[PDB]
């Protein structure tokens, strides 16, 4: 380009290769996890009188 | 497709010392040549990371 442009892209330039930073990103993902069940049941079976 | 140890990397130099390193990589494996899937394909262990840096 025109010497005018040159300087003037040589603005841009400097500006646009500037050294870019860079980033450490550390996640973290937990999970806790547990429950509980029971089952109790209580059958009584009488042949003369009846069953459950 | 190639999985193995893969380095790809296009590195590119500031005028002085330090390096930007575009880098695409992995340590990937379809796990037992002689073990199956729950799939249909052969499926791989893949530790990948593509960033510059």
């Amino acid at each position: 380009a025109q010497p005018d442009v040159m300087a003037e892209l040589e603005q841009v330039v400097a500006k646009l290769d500037i050294r870019r930073a860079q980033v450490l990103v550390e996640a973290i993902i937990v999970e806790i996890a547990d429950g509980d069940g029971l089952n109790l049941g209580v059958q009584w079976a009488n042949t003369n009188g009846g069953g459950t | 497709k190639t999985v193995g140890t893969k380095l790809v990397l296009t590195p590119q130099i500031n005028e002085g010392d330090s390096v930007l390193l575009t880098i695409e990589q992995e340590v990937s494996s379809v796990g037992k040549q002689a073990t199956g899937t729950d799939g249909l394909g052969p499926t791989f262990d893949t530790r990948t990371v593509k960033n510059a840096v």
